[PDB]
Formats: C-alpha cells, structure tokens, sequence
RNA sequence: AGAACCUUACCUGGUCUUGACAUCCACGGAAGUUUUCAGAGAUGAGAAUGUGCCUUCGGGAACCGUGAGACAGGUGCUGCAUGGCUGUCGUCAGCUCGUGUUGUGAAAUGUUGGGUUAAGUCCCGCAACGAGCGCAACCCUUAUCCUUUGUUGCCAGCGGUCCGGCCGGGAACUCAAAGGAGACUGCCAGUGAUAAACUGGAGGAAGGUGGGGAUGACGUCAAGUCAUCAUGGCCCUUACGACCAGGGCUACACACGUGCUACAAUGGCGCAUACAAAGAGAAGCGACCUCGCGAGAGCAAGCGGACCUCAUAAAGUGCGUCGUAGUCCGGAUUGGAGUCUGCAACUCGACUCCAUGAAGUCGGAAUCGCUAGUAAUCGUGGAUCAGAAUGCCACGGUGAAUACGU
RNA sequence: UAGCUCAAGAGCAGGGGAUUGAAAAUCCCCGUG
C-alpha cells in the first residue's frame, strides 16, 4: 500500500436474496472457510427475526445496521510530540464493515443454546437501539464527541 | 565415519547373506499356525543361538563411500551431500533443478 | 553460501551429463559406485596425461569410457598397448565388458578442467600464485576465449590466514544459461592446508546450438 | 447439432454439448438437483443462460472430471460461455463485459521449502 | 491378439526417445508393417529433496526430478521378418527397451 | 507387548543355567550379563544377579513375578533427586 | 493370582 | 529424510595389539563347508567335510592363518590453518574497472544532475568516454490455441449390449507428451522537455514483470561445520585404537522455543451420500473372499504399473441427534486385555479394545504470519524407514477480510 | 515487623514472563508473615 493502488475486488451476491451487503455478512460471519453453515445459521436466524417482528427479512436486517452504524470515529494521529486521538469521519463503505463487524462479535458474546439464536435477537436489539452492539456505537460517538476539540488537523 | 564403521557394516549384511536362507525358513515355522508347540519353541531358541548380526534388522544403511549413518537415501543410494555432488557435477543420469 | 554451479544449473539445457545410461531404481544403486571407482582410478593413473572429462556411458550389457585427453599421443602408446591394458582392468571392477574411446581435446587452454590441473601443478612445485594466475589467464585470451574468470583460495604464500585473490579479463556471465561456462574445481593439496582452485570459462553462448544437435 | 465448449477453473475440465430441447440439464448422468447441493454452485452454473436469450430453450450436456464442487461447476460455466460464443458469434459483449470469457488462471500455489504452506511461516522469534 | 507385440522405449530425455523412436518406427513402415502411433504416456517425474548444507540451517534445500519417457508402439501385423529385424536392430544406448508380446 | 502366537522368549545361557539349579538345588546367584528374558515358573525362589550396566543387582524371584521380563525388576537410572 | 494361572492357559506350555 | 538392539560417537562389563581396515615378504594352510561345546557375547576349545582354480605340472591368482617389519588406528586437537559446502545482510540495486581528466595528496569523475522505473531500468543532462559483475531476458512450471499421437486414457457420432466404456465401434472430446502459436507496452487515445516513461482504452484466454519456481552482485559477520569428507600442524598410539554383553542417548525439583489438540452447539454424534490431485509399489504393492469388536489374520488374483495395488479422500450435503453442562464439549492420564513390527517391544515402539474421563469455558505483559486462490480451512500422498510423524516435503479440496494511506 | 524498611497491609526486594544486539531501567504475572 505505500505504492501500489488497490482497486476493488468483487464479490459474489448471496444465493437466496442476491444481496451483496448479505454476501459481505456470512464472510465475515464465516469460520474456517465453513460457508455453507454460515448461511444456514444466518438464513435461519432472519427466519426467526422476521416472524418475530413482521418485518421482511430484508427491511428488517438494514433497520439493524442503521440503528448501530456509526458515523465519527477516533484516529490516531502523532501530532506533533505526542500523538492524540483525532476524531475522524468515516466513509460510507466502512461504515457497513464495523456494523456487521460489532454484530458478529456481540453474538458469539451473548449465551444462547444456538448462534441464530443469538443473531436474530441481537438484530432484534439493535433495531430497537439496545444491545451489545449499539453500546459500541454511543461509546465511539463520545470517545469523538469528547476529542472533538481536535478537529482541525486529520489524516 | 570412519572407515572401521564401514567395516564393520559389510560384515554384518555378509553375515546376515550366508544365514539367509536359514531364517527365512526358521521363520516361516514359527509364524505358520497347527505348528506343533513344541516345535515353535524350538525354532525361538535356535534363531537366539544363530548369530545376532544375520538379523536384516541389524544393518544400517549408510553411504557407500562414506558410510554416514544418517541422511541416507534408498534411491540413489550415496547420502545428502553424496547425491548433489555426482548430480552437481553431471555424473547422475537425470537429476537437475526443480521449478514446479 | 551462494553462487550454485554453474553445470548443474545448465545440465538439461546447454551442458550435457556425463552419463546418459537408463536404469531403474535397482541396478542404478550399484552401477553409480562403480562408476564411481573407476573414475578416481583412472585420474590416479593419468593424472599426468591432460584428462579432462570421463565420459562414461552403459549401453545394454555394456559399460562404454570415453576419456577427453590433451596428450592422446601420450596416453595410447606405440601400437596402443596401454590403452588395453587400462581396458582390461577397469572392466573386471564392474563387469561386463569394455569400449575405450579417446575425445581428444582440442585447444586445451579452453578447457577449465585442464587449465585448473596445471595451476595447481605449479602450485605444488611451489611457483608464485600471482604468476601462475596471469599465464593461465593470458593464454586463454589469446587462444580466444570471451571471458576468463579464475579465482584462488586458501593460504596462498603459506601465511596462516585464509585470502582469496580473482582476475578476470572479458564478459564471464553466470546468470544466462545460454551461456557456456565450464566450471571446474581442484583442491591443490600443498604444504600449507589445501589450496582450492575454481575456473570459468565463458567460451560463447549457445544461442544457435540452442539445446542439441 | 452438437456445440462443443472446453471449461477450466482449478482442475477441473468440462466437456458441454449444446442441442435444443427442455433444459434438463445433466451432469455425468446424474440430474442437475443430484449433482450440484449448495444453492450457490447451482446458480453460477445458470449464469450465462439468465444474461442470454436462452435460458432454457436448449439443452446442456456436460461431463465433467477431477477437482470439486467450485472447478467443476465453475468450469461447466467456462464451458458454457465459450460454446456459445461459437454459436453466436455476437455474445462476446454482454459475455466478455461480465467477465466470462476470461478464463480464470487461479490456482493453487505450490508449497515452498521453509514455508508451511505457499505464504504461511513458521512462528518467528525475534530474541 | 494374432501375435501382436507391443514395445515400450524407457529413456531419460525428451529428444533421445523421439530420436530412437523414429528409427523403431520407420523401420517397420519401411519393411512394410503397420505400427501404431508413438502414444505419449504420462512422463513419471519423482521428486527428491535433499538438506544442502552439511550442519544446521535445514531452510537450504534443493529440489531434483526424474523424468521418465515412455513411449509405446504397437504392431498389429507380427510379421516374421519385422519382428526378426527389430530384435536384431541396435538401438541408441541411452534408451531402454521392453520387448513383450504381452 | 510380545505377541501370543509366539511364546515366552528366553535366553539359552541364562536358560542353561537354570535348568542345572534346579536339578541341584543351587543358592549361588545366577551371573548373567542379559535382561531380555521372561520370568518362567521354573525360576521361583531362585536368586539372580541381573546386570544394569556396571553391576549385578541381586533379584530374588517370587511367584507374582511370573510372566514378566527380566528387564523390569532391574532399574538401570541412579535416581536420588534434583536437589 | 493368576500369574502362573495366566502364563499357563495363554503359552502352549511347550 | 526417523536411538527398542542396530545406530552410538556415551557409560559400563568382558575380550584384544604390525591390529578391525592398509600394504610388503616369507610362512603355513585351497578357500569353503557342516555341526558340537566354553561363555554375556566377544573370544575359546572340538571335530567331521572338502581340499579346488589356473596355467603348469613345480608353483602360482586367490583365499584363510603365523611372524617380522614399515606402518595401521583417533566422531583425539585446532573452523582464529585451510579446502569445500552453507547461513546472512538481500533478490537489496548495487558493486566496480579501463582510459582520460581534476586535486600536492589520500581521492574524485564516470556512478551524479533533471525525468522515469520493481531496478546503476530507460531518458535528457554532463569531464568524462567506454567496459563489466549484477538488474532484465534466456530456464522450468501454470494460464488459451494449433499440430502430432490415440494408450490401458477418451467416448462424441455409432448400433447391439448384462447399463458396466462394457463391447463392438471410433479419434470427436477429455487426457497426455512433442512441436509449436501467443502479450508486444504492441495497439488506441491522453500526459510528459516534440523524449524516456506514465496514464487510461480497445482487442484479447491472458496488461504491463500475466502467475509462480529456479537464478544471491562485490562483500560483511576471523558466522557455522575438522563429527560428511579432504586436509595443516600438534597430540595419542598393549591405547585417546578395536571387538563384543548390558545399560545411556527417551534421565527429571526446572525455564524456554516449535508443533499438535480443545475449551463446543459452524458443534455433537447416527445413517445416507456427492466430488480430487499428487504419488509410491517386485523379498514390494497387494484386489479379493473368509474369519476376527476392532486391530488383525487366513485366502490368494493381479501389478514393474495412464492396465494392478496402496485407496477410504475429508472438509460438504440429506434427515435425525442433544440444550450450555466441564457437557453426547473436550477428554490428557492411567488399571488392564488383543493384534502387528522386529534376536528381541520393560527401560524405550506403534496401532486396536476394555475401564478411567483431568486440566481446559478463548489464555497478563508481550509477541507471529499473511495483502489472494492468499490467509483460514479439510483431507490425501511421499521420503526416512524391520517397525516406529502433531516433524519435514509435496499434493489436492474448501475458501475470506483489508489497504485512506506513509 | 512479608526476606529489608515502615505499617500480620503496602512498598522494596524474590521468581517467572516480557522489553534490552545486550544489561541495567522499565512492563506484566506470581510468591512475599
Ligand atoms: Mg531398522
Ligand atoms: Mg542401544
Ligand atoms: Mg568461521
Ligand atoms: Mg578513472
Ligand atoms: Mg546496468
Ligand atoms: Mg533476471
Ligand atoms: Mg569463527
Ligand atoms: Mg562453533
Ligand atoms: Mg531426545
């Protein structure tokens, strides 16, 4: 990355919904290249979130990442002699990847009998704004709402 | 190694090539089953009195010129460095460099 | 721990092996040792008479010697009598019978195996490292030659600590194989530890020989 | 007639005749639903048919031999695509924009001395 | 079959087997006998790997191959005189040969 | 652990030598520089001095020892402790 | 026990 | 690239000395065999047996044994004596030389300055002009096409078939191993000093070095190795040499390095069931069939191998399967009981079985690899090898995330 | 008054792991009557 500019590689749309933000989440939901149970778990899991709210699997799965996605974030800059932490905007693209990535994180940190278990109420939660998932965002909001003084030097 | 090493190597496959056919035989009478038991344990005590060094368990293999213990390979015979050498210098009819 | 051979590199394209016999993985354990054998035999009995590659090939039922000589007056003799007699005794070592053939080498300066032999002669009848260098290197530049890139190691002038002099006079590439660099090594056993000796002959790239002819 | 098309994708080679029908496309005798089981192999297979005009009109033959699941559907694919450009002559386009006549050069690395696996190395230890 | 014979040439090289093929070949055409394709098989490579250094430091190692050719050639018609003149027929030495009817 | 089909091994030396004790009814140690053989029934009672590398540790065979080797009733490791 | 009662039933007793 | 004995260099128990290996002459015995016994075995007694071959008819090649001599012998010493091989900086782009010039001089210049590049790569510049070891290419492997060739490989078009490429048939195709073809910055446009270069674009299987592997500049570290070997000098030499029986090299209050396997429900088992590559194999691989929990075994085809064999791919899928528990997690450890390898399996083997079922619920400071078929993953193979892989080396299968940027 | 130095607490010192070309220094973890 010090010369050479990356484009960007593309990736299959999902099998069931044609998605490429769903066939973004079993990769990173997936373990040991293991793909075809990752779809499984997470097709049933949006099975038991969209019966338990109504919802399309597809509304109600974009509602969850709107609610937990941030937008500001904290980089790390070494101004001058000591560095600080600089509070950034994020790019719409990576905003999706955090979102998908706390989601997956705060699952496998909640006790269910079965990860889709986890993942539809951890859905479910982040919907209604509460849950592992969406602490993280109102903690990265104050860690650059706090910093926001230094704001007018960035990278 | 020395070469006493390798004397000593020859004498062992020498001695196992003269008493080969006997323990071929011998152990082909202990391992046969409705062998009488008698004659089993017979043929045990007989190959412990038939010299140790005619065992083909008793050899190592080491390299022909030199006699190294480890490193040995059945193919090509030689040793490590013994099969480079003749291959390095173009006396193995084949080897070169693998770019796979 | 670096620059591999330069044969070995090039033993399928450009430089040939010196044994082209097929076999199994059976007989071809034992025949490598006899080859082996016969080989150091022959250097020790004409060690004077300019040998430069043994060629040792075994047809079917057959073990075919061809030896590469500057002085091929010298080794067969009036009427040839030596020539058979080696015959005769390097074909009981391993069996079977015996053709000797006799590749004379033309414009032996060329030749690094013969170039590294008399260097190291000199070295033995203790003559003056930096002057055997510069003879061996002018000879072969006036024979024509398209590089010559000799190098010695060892205690040179019997000092206890190592050195390692080198004088090359044209273009000796390593890194083409279309090259057709000979290489060849000697261990000069003087007084004073052993004095090694490795040469290149770059004599012209291959290009249009291309593989084989 | 017959339309013939060579595929690859890792080792995998794919033979696909080409004649019209009712679809029924079958792999090494066995039927589509038998050969192929995650969703995703199936649909890659279907791909060309969908972005054509013949998306069931004709029939596939395919024979397939060596590497897995992904090589051999992925090569029946290839296959496909190039079969029926000879055909047709005038799918290059919408073919070569979806990137399906580029035959896919990926494969598997060969394992290096030193390395546990193409790029993997042993655990190293500064001090 | 009717006394059919099928000959196996076993070299190390990619060009002395072609080379000696020819000859085994056109013989038996020039004699007039119907000899099958020179039928390329799978040339076995058996790969070794051997520590280059003679102590410590087991990341230098060199990789050797052996390519065995094999060719194969089939003739239909066992003709007295074909099958006579290649058993006579010397053949380059760096070339091996099995000669099996079967 | 040996095979069944093959028996009991013992050594002929040691086996000798056991076969004249008991028919004299000796109480001398039984010298021996081997430690491959098995404990026979025939050897109850007997003492041998089975070597361990630079000596003969005296054992005195009993009838639990029966079935077993010589090899496990004589530690060839002097092994007090670490401090 | 069975030491002896073993050795006797498992070898042939030759 | 593999300590049960072997190995082994170690200990220790016992043998031994022109020596096991090495010549040289005389010397004796053909050699050699078969067996006995001393003994841990070395070594030591006994016998019987043959008594040759070769000329020549004596004695010789031998060989086995005695003595003498010279020598032999050391995994003894020294890598700061060396050769030789190897590590390393680093596949980093550098390192130089000639000639000329400059400066008293060591030096400088070239080699740098302005561009460019993976690059001392190319371009302008210019007291330099040339050159050379590098770089790049030339190599191998992969990616598409052709021809040639159809095996046992193939089966499209064939018809009959037992539905089995099986068997006729064929040569389509796959596949294979030879010849080739092909990517060139070429093309197109843009940018740049009218350059070099770059940029995008078309075409094209493939775009800039298409993807690997091979290939390590001058040198550095008095790096490592005398235990591969060779070798220099010293030292040893009834012993620092050698033989052979037993042990040790697997010892364990202890710390680290590198692997493996788990801390689970992506699981967890049950059954059904789909798809590979690469190999190896003749005292070997071993179909089978039969027996055996299994491990195995009998039984024995074929196979020197595109034919037969190892051989089961497993990750995956189909339904069922239990509910967070130290668990139907994991499951070390042992109390035993079988097979197999091998003089021989206790020290100190490997596998199968019974019973046992721990720690361990993602691991502080710290620290590793990796940017694509990579990581992650899940098999299989192979060398070593009587037998003894989580080690190494290969080969498939499945298969990501991320790069603003300096 | 924990081995010192003061209160059976804490710290210092102890060990182990870090970090050090490499040692102190420092970081962590634990034992500290
Ligand atoms: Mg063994
Ligand atoms: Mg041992
Ligand atoms: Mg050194
Ligand atoms: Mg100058
Ligand atoms: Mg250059
Ligand atoms: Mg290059
Ligand atoms: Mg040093
Ligand atoms: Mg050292
Ligand atoms: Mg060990």
């Amino acid at each position: 990355p010090r010369r050479r500019v990356i484009g960007q590689r593309k990736i299959l749309p999902d099998p069931k919904f044609g998605s490429e933000l769903l066939a973004k989440f079993v990769n990173i939901l997936m373990v040991d290249g293991k793909k075809s149970t990752a779809e499984s778990i997470v097709y049933s899991a949006l099975e038991t979130l969209a019966q338990r709210s109504g919802k399309s699997e597809l509304e109600a799965f974009e509602v969850a990442l709107e609610n937990v996605r941030p937008t500001v974030e904290v980089k790390s800059r070494r101004v001058g002699g000591s560095t600080y932490q600089v509070p950034v905007e994020v790019r719409p693209v990576r905003r999706n990847a955090l979102a998908m990535r706390w989601i997956v994180e705060a699952a496998r940190k909640r006790g269910d009998k079965s990860m889709a278990l986890r993942l539809a109420n951890e859905l479910s939660d982040a919907a209604e704004n509460k849950g592992t998932a969406v602490k993280k965002r109102e903690d990265v909001h104050r860690m650059a709402e706090a910093n926001k003084a230094f704001a007018h030097y960035r990278w | 190694a020395k070469q006493s090493m390798k004397a000593r190597e020859v004498k062992r496959v020498a001695l196992a090539d003269k008493y080969f056919a006997k323990r071929a035989e011998l152990k082909a009478i202990i391992s046969d089953v409705n062998a009488s038991d008698e004659d089993r344990w017979n043929a045990v005590l007989k190959l412990q009195t038939l010299p140790r060094d005619s065992s083909p368990s008793r050899q190592r293999n080491r390299c022909r010129q030199t006699g190294r213990p480890h490193g040995f390979l059945r193919k090509f015979g030689l040793s490590r460095i013994k099969v480079r050498e003749a291959a390095m210098r173009g006396e193995i009819p084949g080897l070169k460099k693998a770019s796979w | 721990g670096q620059k591999v051979h330069p044969n070995g590199i090039r033993l399928g394209i450009v430089k040939p092996w010196n044994s082209t016999w097929f076999a199994n993985t059976k007989e071809f354990a034992d025949n490598l040792d006899s080859d082996f054998k016969v080989r150091q035999y022959l250097t020790k009995e004409l060690a004077k008479a300019s040998v430069s590659r043994i060629v040792i090939e075994r047809p079917a039922k057959s073990i075919r010697v061809t030896i590469h000589t500057a002085r091929p007056g010298i080794v067969i003799g009036k009427k040839g009598e030596d020539v058979e007699k080696l015959r005769k005794v390097v074909a009981d070592i391993a069996g079977v019978p015996a053709q000797i053939n006799i590749a004379e080498v033309r414009k032996p300066e060329l030749d690094a195996k013969l170039v590294a032999d008399s260097i190291t002669s000199q070295l033995e009848r203790r003559v003056m490292f930096r002057r055997a260098m510069k003879r061996a290197v002018q000879n072969a530049m006036r024979l024509g030659a398209k590089g010559i890139k000799v190098e010695v190691s060892g205690r040179l002038g019997g000092a206890e600590i190592a050195r390692t002099e080198w004088y090359r006079e044209g273009r000796v590439p390593l890194h083409t194989l279309r090259a057709d660099i000979d290489y060849n090594t000697s261990e000069a056993h003087t007084t004073y530890g052993v004095i090694g000796v490795k040469v290149w002959i770059f004599k012209g790239e291959i290009l249009g020989g291309m593989a084989a002819v | 007639n017959q339309y013939y098309g060579t595929g690859r994708r890792k080792s995998s080679a794919a033979r696909v005749f080409i004649k019209p029908g009712n679809g029924k496309i079958v792999i090494n005798q066995r039927s589509l639903e038998q050969y192929f089981g995650r969703e995703t192999a199936r649909m890659v297979v279907r791909q060309p048919l969908e972005l054509v005009d013949m998306v069931e009109k004709l029939d596939l033959y395919i024979t397939v031999k060596g590497g897995g699941i992904s090589g051999q559907a992925g090569a029946i694919r290839h296959g496909i695509t190039r079969a029926l450009m000879e055909y047709d002559e005038s799918l290059r386009s919408e073919l070569r924009k979806a990137g399906f006549v580029t035959r896919d050069a990926r494969q598997v690395e060969r394992k290096k001395v030193g390395l546990r696996k193409a790029r993997r190395r042993p655990q190293f230890s500064k001090r | 079959q009717n006394q059919r014979i099928r000959i196996r040439l076993k070299a190390f090289d990619h060009r002395l087997i072609d080379q000696a093929t020819a000859e085994i070949v056109e013989t038996a055409k020039r004699t007039g006998a119907q000899v099958r394709g020179p039928i390329p098989l799978p040339t076995r490579k058996e790969r070794f790997t051997v520590l280059i250094s003679p102590h410590v430091n087991k990341d230098a190692r060199d990789q050797y191959e052996i390519r065995t050719h094999l060719r194969l050639v089939d003739i239909v018609e066992p003709t007295e005189k074909t099958v006579d003149a290649l058993m006579r027929l010397d053949l380059a030495a760096g070339v091996d040969v099995q000669i099996s009817l079967g | 652990p040996r095979s069944l089909k093959k028996g009991p091994f013992i050594d002929l030396h040691l086996l000798k030598k056991v076969e004249k004790a008991v028919e004299s009814g000796d109480k001398k140690p039984l010298r021996t520089w081997s430690r491959r053989s098995t404990i026979f029934p025939n050897m109850i009672g007997l003492t041998i001095a089975v070597h361990n590398g630079r000596q003969h540790v005296p054992v005195f065979v009993t009838d639990e020892m029966v079935g077993h080797k010589l090899g496990e009733f004589a530690p060839t490791r002097t092994y007090r402790g670490h401090a | 026990g069975g030491r002896v009662d073993r050795f006797n039933k498992r070898f042939n007793i030759p």
